[PDB]
């Protein structure tokens, strides 16, 4: 009896970084996906395990929206079964992923002449992220065997990188809003529905 | 993305300022971007990452800048061992895309070859092949076209050549190129000519002997 | 000193495999964006792979299906499985150090260097490049069809140094390598000098000295 607010996700005035990236629990509301759908403003809409029509007749525990910025060129990463720099070290998709993945290219928004320096991702990391997982740790990256103890030099690097977006890059350099519609299955009571 | 490097040699005198440049296809982020030194037998060496970072070890006459799809490596006083072949990278992306490179040479006058040619040796002739070898001797610049003839028709695709270091005292290059006949071919014809277009000839140049 | 440091290159037949190892000190092999590059004779420089600290794993088209990167973190070692070798993949191997846009590759090793192909040992023939009968008089000797490389050549046991150039080989269609070597001497000297070339192929063991005159 009421509308689940994917507006505040899609809509958001500012988006996480994809190291960061956020989160927003849906619970307790009736979720329309054919607006979605037929917005028809998204470069990317790939659905796993589901189909859109066919979701908004269905019903799930809760419905979790992802939502960061990459670059154009790593969209691809946000997908089951990838590896890349996102994939292993930034935002990770089960093998099993039932869910939908939007993009749109937001350089309108998200780049700067001069480079936006806000948005960051995670370069150095010794191991892949698990599913789900979301590292937001600054430790100095020791990439040898003398330790860093928090001062940069050879071998011993901060492990973020910015994305220094520009409108005038390639579109593949480009800034892309991402959502991430995961459907969560749980033996409780379903309160999100079509 | 393709790196389109330009020139791909230039020639330069030591204490030279010397500006080498790699146009990239669409328009990348700085960060993209490194510079790359090689000499003949060794492996390169990291001169500039993001553009414009100079590498730790690396002389401060090398300098980097650019943005966009437009970037350059300077060298503001060309020292003796900068002469060598750069290349530019883009980093990030696997595969990576490099530039085709820019050779740095040592500029001097212009100096025409002398030419040479040589009919094939009767002991290799006993053998069933004629390799007849053209040689262009301590010219400048490396620019050079040999133009092989048989009976005055040109030849393509039946010669190989081969060209030297720039020379440690006079600067020039040298140059031989080999057309390979099997000895029947060789026996039905008779005049066998090579002709050297070079920028210190005010005409090009033939050298030719007769079988037999 | 940090260093990188190959091995595993050499004579491989067409359709044969080879294994080349990267030996690392200075830098952990399985904490860096670790890479291969290569070079083909004459050409630039081929990234062929990569493995990330997290043990992703990437290739060149050209090596997709045939070269396997990998890596032995208690050994501190890279590694290069090269399967149904073509003589494309000739060329010098670097391991490299890939800093991405923290740093370029600013660790790169010395290189192993790998001949893909089904030719056999073979010294060479040498045969006289004969002073033209008509100031500067020109003379040589053609070290032919010989494999694998190198050759060396040198006039009068070393004793004649000025004015030599000795020409890259150039690989011929039949697999076999070739090259010259000439001297420019003054033309009043061919009457009264000899001129010997010192022709060496040691994987033939194969040593020849030419001698040189008008013809």
């Amino acid at each position: 009896t009421n509308l689940c607010p994917f507006g505040e996700v899609f809509n958001a005035t500012r988006f996480a970084s994809v190291y960061a990236w956020n989160r927003k629990r849906i619970s307790n509301c009736v979720a329309d996906y054919s607006v979605l759908y037929n917005s028809a403003s998204f470069s990317t809409f790939k659905c796993y395990g589901v189909s859109p029509t066919k979701l908004n007749d269905l019903c799930f525990t809760n419905v979790y929206a992802d939502s960061f910025v990459i670059r154009g060129d790593e969209v691809r990463q946000i997908a089951p079964g990838q590896t890349g720099n996102i994939a292993d070290y930034n935002y990770k998709l089960p093998d099993d992923f039932t869910g939908c993945v939007i993009a749109w290219n937001s350089n309108n928004l998200d780049s700067k002449v001069g480079g936006n320096y806000n948005y960051l991702y995670r370069l150095f990391r010794k191991s892949n992220l698990k599913p789900f997982e979301r590292d937001i740790s600054t430790e100095i990256y020791q990439a040898g065997s003398t330790p860093c103890n928090g001062v940069k030099g050879f071998n011993c690097y901060f492990p973020l990188q910015s994305y220094g977006f520009q409108p005038t890059y390639g579109v593949g350099y480009q800034p892309y809003r991402v959502v991430v519609l995961s459907f969560e299955l749980l033996h409780a009571p379903a309160t999100v529905c079509g | 993305i393709q790196l389109t490097q330009s020139p791909s040699s230039l020639s330069a005198s030591v204490g030279d300022r010397v500006t080498i440049t790699c146009r990239a296809s669409q328009g990348i982020p700085s960060s993209y971007l490194a510079w790359y030194q090689q000499k003949p037998g060794k492996a390169p060496k990291l001169l500039i990452y993001a553009a414009s970072t100079l590498q730790s070890g690396v002389p401060s006459r090398f300098s980097g800048s650019g943005s966009g799809t437009d970037f350059t490596l300077t060298i503001s006083s060309l020292q003796p061992e900068d002469f060598a072949t750069y290349y530019c990278q883009q980093l990030n992306s696997y595969p990576p895309a490099f530039g085709g490179g820019t050779k740095v040479e040592i500029k001097r006058t212009v100096a025409a070859p002398s030419v040479f040619i040589f009919p094939p040796s009767d002991e290799q002739l006993k053998s069933g092949t004629a390799s007849v070898v053209c040689l262009l001797n301590n010219f400048y610049p490396r620019e050079a076209k040999v133009q092989w003839k048989v009976d005055n028709a040109l030849q393509s695709g039946n010669s190989q050549e081969s060209v030297t270091e720039q020379d440690s005292k006079d600067s020039t290059y040298s140059l031989s190129s080999t057309l390979t006949l099997s000895k029947a071919d060789y026996e039905k014809h008779k005049v066998y000519a090579c002709e050297v277009t070079h920028q210190g000839l005010s005409s090009p140049v033939t050298k030719s002997f007769n079988r037999g | 000193e940090v260093q990188l440091v190959e091995s595993g290159g050499g004579l491989i037949q067409p359709g044969g495999s080879l294994r080349l190892s990267c030996a690392a000190s200075g830098i952990t092999v399985g904490w860096n964006y670790m890479s291969w590059v290569r070079q083909a004779p004459g050409k630039g420089l081929e990234w062929v792979s990569v493995i990330y600290p997290g043990g992703s794993t990437d290739y060149a088209d050209s090596v997709k299906g045939r070269f396997t990167i990998s890596r032995d973190k208690s050994k501190n070692t890279l590694y290069l499985q090269m399967n149904s070798l073509r003589a494309e993949d000739t060329a010098v191997y670097y391991c490299a150090r890939d800093l991405g846009e923290a740093g370029g590759m600013d660790v790169w090793g010395q290189g192993t260097t790998v001949t893909v192909s089904s030719a056999s040992t073979k010294g060479p023939s040498v045969f006289p490049l004969a002073p033209s009968s008509k100031g500067t008089a020109a003379l040589g000797c053609l070290v032919k069809d010989y494999f694998p490389e190198p050759v060396t050549v040198s006039w009068n046991s070393g004793a004649l140094t000025s004015g030599v150039h000795t020409f890259p080989a150039v690989l011929q269609s039949s697999g076999l390598y070739s090259l010259s070597s000439v001297v420019t001497v003054p033309s009043s000297s061919l009457g009264t000098q000899t001129y010997i070339c010192n022709v060496n192929h040691k994987p033939s063991n194969t040593k020849v000295d030419k001698k040189v005159e008008p013809k």
